């Protein structure tokens, strides 16, 4: 035929996806390695190219810890991602499904975490490898940042929180917790 | 105690 103009869309819905997305939404996008886990992205813009025609999506990349320069670390959550310097444009049909990037705080407040739920406490730099903020709060004797996956427990003099394994204690110890005092007290 | 449990 002949081609229609390019148009920026309020929203786009895909039959394969079966879900309808708008700008500002977070999505999972198939990487070229299909076995590889989905890329997490934030949709800045949706646009249709009349030539194809096809739909292009301007995405800002959310990096996984294992995609970061530093690599994954102990205090890094399973569903943790960093908002990154990296922008790209992808096909609309590379989208598997919608997802939610919560604030670290709101993620902590979540009753149950599904494969859809993620959290972000770090902004990220793709070239340098810088983090913003450069540091957060730390806890226990390991003096490491908090991983919401893991279980900690509070006390009195310290009123700090501890990994049981870090102090001989059981995973099972704190259930039967009349209460907690730690040596530093 | 602090934890967010993941189930689905
Ligand atoms: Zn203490
Ligand atoms: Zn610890």
């Amino acid at each position: 035929k002949a081609k229609a103009p390019r148009r920026t869309l309020d929203s786009y819905t895909v039959k394969p996806i079966n879900k309808t997305v708008k700008p500002g939404d977070c999505v999972l996008m198939r990487p070229s390695d299909p076995s590889k886990p989905s890329y997490v992205a934030k949709i800045e813009r949706i646009e249709s190219d009349g030539r194809g025609p096809n739909v292009r999506v301007r995405v800002r990349w959310y990096y996984r810890p294992e995609e970061s320069i530093g690599g994954r670390r102990q205090f890094h959550g399973s569903k943790e991602v960093f908002l990154s310097d990296h922008y790209d444009t992808q096909s609309a049909d590379t989208i598997e499904g919608k997802c939610m990037v919560h604030s670290f705080k709101n993620y902590t407040k979540l009753d149950a975490v599904g494969n859809d739920d993620f959290f972000c406490r770090f902004e990220y730099n793709s070239s340098t490898g810088a983090f913003n903020p450069d540091r957060v709060a730390v806890y226990c004797k390991c003096e490491m940042p908090y991983n919401p996956d893991d279980l900690m427990v509070q006390c009195e003099g310290c009123s700090d929180w501890f990994h049981p394994a870090c102090i001989e204690m059981s995973a099972e110890e704190a259930k039967r917790l009349d209460h907690f005092f730690c040596e530093n007290c | 105690t602090k934890q967010t449990a993941r189930k689905s």
